[PDB]
């Protein structure tokens, strides 16, 4: 919640939220991350690797098409 | 050598006593400098003695303190060679305006250093 | 007499650029105050930062590019110290003309600014803790080029980055001195420092069994009052936080302290920059005019059109001296077997510009020196090697001992202080640092405004320290306390005129009531004089050399004012470093 | 009053506690702030959007709603909230 209230600090002053809206917030995020990151093991195992390492990271966030 | 402080304590007795504003009236031009690149300028200099003997000559501990008045005092914590002179250095500084006005008194230190009566003798 | 003599070009009065200020002018009192007005405030903690910033100034290579453009204001609102307080920071600053609340900076301006600028403190603590330390490679190490600390040294993982060299410091600092405020001082008024702590001299030796030698070394010695640091737990140096937190863990006062210390022993110990500056100070030269500490430019105590005016009479004086020099018996007949080319090139063109500036006219001769100054510097050669009028900041003989900031001397009153940015090899682009003379067109292109904001940073501006304020420090009752006992251990001698261009503006107006000469001498400046702001000086003459420095600076502030407001401006339109492109296609679209 | 440097609260357990649920059985040292960052960039976005929906609002809380329709338009579809 402190790190949501961190970064919304910056686009409006003295803003408040739902407790509802951290959950909603929290679920995505994981959700999202864990996408990323069987996608980096499966980058990894094709490098015939097992520890992950970030260049399959990023590599896989260039496959996905994030920019 | 202990005895050379001595009169060293009494000879800047003398000339902390002997000027009247000394950090503006002072001369030492007797002894101008022996073989110096000569970066201390005077009245910086005037400062410390009159700091130096305002403690006088404890010869004990003078130079780490007026590193703490250098590290303290406003007009000179300006300088910064006045600080990247630690007090072993200030030593070879202050040793040598205490030889300086040596030098100058050596004709004057003396004068009322190394005569001791007796009771049977007049003198 | 022989041909005219060659008029002796004295260093006394005709110096380099640089004259000296021998800090003992006010031997007279002084202390009056009556430069007070609304716009002044008590700042016990600035002459503080301005030691932090001209160090940083001199050692631009060995700091962050980011600290080269820092400020006053970064500080300020990085370390939440507010102005007003003659015991600290007038905690927060109220608003408008009345304020129940106070600023409160983060409820002021934008956040991530604040946090941008605290991240730059913790930075420049962090690379100040490395300097006095990463010393066991002292200067060359394996990491030699650069400053040793960067973004992502801060940004590391170590998570913890200021525990060692904190544990470092805690140890070298009990031995390397305190400052008062960090000393534990005395509550018995009897250790003083002067007297001693203890009589250990339980009696004196007087019947002493050697006769021979009535004389005695052990007359009367005591226990030694030493001053003491405070207890670890009084030693906020023992607060863990710093090792994680980092700088911003104190109160901000002790921060200052605190930096101010390690700026202390970085200086005494950080044995690289410790030789390097004596390197540089104390190599084969001395000062043209003698060795002294501080110095500034010869237009910065006089002014330019004084100086102008006492440089055209020398102009005059030293091209007669060279025309006097070349047709000279023994000089002559020493030129035909040639002595020095500069001595053949110099009077070959010494003489066509004779023969082309006897033709220039007396209204033309002022201006002569200003159009041919820069044919003029190859001259002086068998003269001075710079110019009376020449850049202070080349050179590396005055250097050290040069104090920049100063921005005026006035006489009963005191020095003016001005902390703008560095302007050592880097930050030279816009430096306003310079010679009198490109100096004043600089002045001269943002008048016209030639030059504006995109032109501005585009120009190095983001290197450019954005902001500003303005200080007048009380030379004479500082000194007079010195000289006359030190009352002081906390006394202020600093106060701020102005920050920003309005208040510039209004302290113009309030400072030309200054300039108003002594009007009220043949009395009977302005209002209500004898409340807020002593307008009128005291009725005598004493003023009037005062009064012509005083509208000289006035001149000065003016002339700056144009550019500070141009930096004013283009840090707002240019805060963020952008594809500025398309701001101006913004332009061309409309 | 200000706030700051959460992003390390974080913590490295937690980092491959998701990690595990996803699955991985070793890990470099430097993943944790990569992931840092990353999560830092779709929490920006998100917000930012989602703070957009508030304001045009005219609102000062964010609500679950505004949240919900930024992750649906990112393409996150996220159920279970109204």
């Amino acid at each position: 919640q402190r790190l949501v209230r961190e970064i919304a600090q910056d686009f409006k002053t003295d803003l408040r939220f739902q407790s509802s809206a951290v959950m909603a917030l929290q679920e995505a995020s994981e959700a999202y991350l864990v996408a990323l990151f069987e996608d980096t093991n499966l980058c990894a195992i094709h490098a015939k690797r097992v520890t992950i390492m970030p260049k399959d990271i990023q590599l896989a966030r260039r496959i996905r098409g994030e920019r | 050598k202990i005895k050379r402080v001595k009169m060293q304590q009494e000879a800047l007795r003398r000339k902390l006593s002997e000027y009247k504003n000394p950090f503006f009236d002072l001369k030492l031009k007797h002894p101008p400098s022996s073989n110096n690149k000569r970066t201390y300028s005077e009245e910086e200099d005037r400062f410390i003695l009159l700091m130096l003997f305002k403690y006088g000559l404890d010869r004990d501990d003078v130079y780490e303190l007026v590193r703490d008045e250098i590290r303290d005092c406003p007009l000179f914590e300006l300088d910064f060679y006045f600080r990247s002179r630690t007090p072993v250095e200030l030593a070879r500084r202050g040793n040598t305006l205490l030889q300086c006005l040596e030098k100058e008194f050596n004709a004057g230190i003396v004068l009322d250093d190394a005569t001791k009566d007796r009771m049977k003798k007049e003198d | 007499a022989h041909e005219q003599v060659e008029p002796a070009l004295i260093p006394s009065n005709w110096t380099s650029v640089i004259p000296l200020l021998t800090s003992d002018f006010k031997n007279q009192y002084s202390v009056i105050s009556r430069l007070k007005n609304p716009n002044m405030k008590p700042v016990p903690y600035a002459g503080d930062i301005i030691k932090l910033m001209a160090f940083i100034n001199k050692f631009s290579s060995f700091f962050h590019s980011d600290l080269q453009n820092l400020s006053f204001q970064d500080f300020e609102v990085g370390l939440d110290l507010y102005p007003g307080d003659p015991n600290g920071s007038a905690a927060g600053i109220v608003k408008g003309p009345e304020d129940t609340s106070l600023l409160l900076y983060p409820d002021f301006m934008a956040i991530k600014d604040i946090v941008y600028c605290q991240d730059k403190m913790n930075l420049l603590f962090l690379s100040l803790l490395d300097l006095t330390f990463t010393e066991n490679f002292d200067g060359k190490s394996a990491k030699k080029k650069g400053p040793l600390t960067t973004w992502e040294n801060l940004k590391s993982s170590s998570k913890k980055v200021f525990s060692n060299p904190l544990y470092r410091l805690r140890l070298v600092a009990r031995e390397w001195g305190y400052p008062r405020e960090w000393r534990q001082q005395l509550p018995s008024d009897q250790d003083i420092s002067k007297p001693k702590t203890a009589l250990f001299e339980q009696d004196e030796q007087t019947p002493v069994v050697d006769p021979s030698h009535p004389e005695i070394l052990t007359p009367n010695i005591y226990t030694w009052n030493a001053n003491e640091p405070l207890p670890l737990e009084s030693n906020p140096l023992y607060n863990r936080e710093m090792d994680k937190n980092g700088i911003l863990a104190l109160k901000p006062m002790d921060r200052v302290v605190l930096l101010r210390a390690l700026t202390d022993w970085c200086a005494s110990h950080s044995s690289a920059i410790h030789d390097e500056i004596y390197k540089l100070t104390h190599g084969k030269k001395d000062p043209v005019f003698g060795i002294q500490t501080q110095q500034v430019p010869r237009y910065t105590i006089e002014g330019v059109d004084n100086t102008i005016n006492q440089f055209k009479k020398l102009c005059s004086l030293i091209q007669s001296r060279y025309e006097i020099r070349s047709k000279k018996k023994h000089f002559v007949k020493q030129l035909k077997e040639g002595k020095k080319p500069d001595l053949s090139r110099k009077l070959e063109i010494l003489k066509e510009i004779k023969a082309e500036l006897k033709n220039a006219v007396k209204s033309e001769k002022d201006e002569l020196l200003f159009s041919l100054y820069d044919k003029w510097v190859p001259l002086f050669e068998g003269e001075l090697p710079d110019q009376p009028l020449a850049n202070p900041f080349s050179e590396r003989l005055y250097k050290l001992r040069l104090q920049e900031f100063f921005l005026g001397r006035v006489p009963h009153i005191g020095d003016f202080y001005m902390p703008r940015l560095h302007s050592y090899g880097d930050s030279l682009e816009m430096s306003t640092f310079t010679d009198l003379r490109n100096l004043q067109a600089l002045l001269s292109k943002f008048k016209n405004n030639e030059y504006n904001a995109f032109t501005l940073f585009e120009n190095d501006g983001q290197s450019m320290s954005a902001q500003f304020k303005l200080f007048y420090h009380d030379t004479p009752s500082l000194a007079h306390d010195v000289a006359r006992g030190r009352n002081t251990s906390g006394k202020v001698y600093w106060y701020e005129l102005c920050h920003d261009s309005a208040t510039l503006l209004e302290f113009l107006e309030f400072l030309d009531y200054k300039i108003v000469k002594p009007q009220d001498e043949k009395k009977e400046t302005t209002d209500n004089n004898p409340s807020i702001n002593t307008n009128p000086l005291p009725k005598d003459a004493k003023y009037n050399t005062a009064r012509k420095k005083l509208q000289i600076l006035k001149e000065f502030l003016s002339d700056y004012y144009f550019i500070l407001r141009q930096f004013e401006q283009m840090k707002v339109q240019f805060a963020d470093m952008k594809p500025g492109k398309r701001q101006l296609r913004r332009i061309q679209r409309q | 009053k200000v706030l700051r440097d959460n992003i390390q609260g974080i913590t490295k357990p937690a980092i491959r506690r998701l990690a595990r649920r996803g699955g991985v059985k070793r890990i470099s040292g430097l993943i944790y702030e990569e992931t840092r960052g990353v999560l830092k960039v779709f929490l920006e976005n998100v917000i930012r959007d989602a703070v957009t929906y508030t304001e045009h609002a005219k609102r000062k809380t964010v609500t679950a709603m505004d949240v919900v329709y930024a992750l649906k338009r990112q393409g996150r579809t996220l159920y279970g909230f109204g």
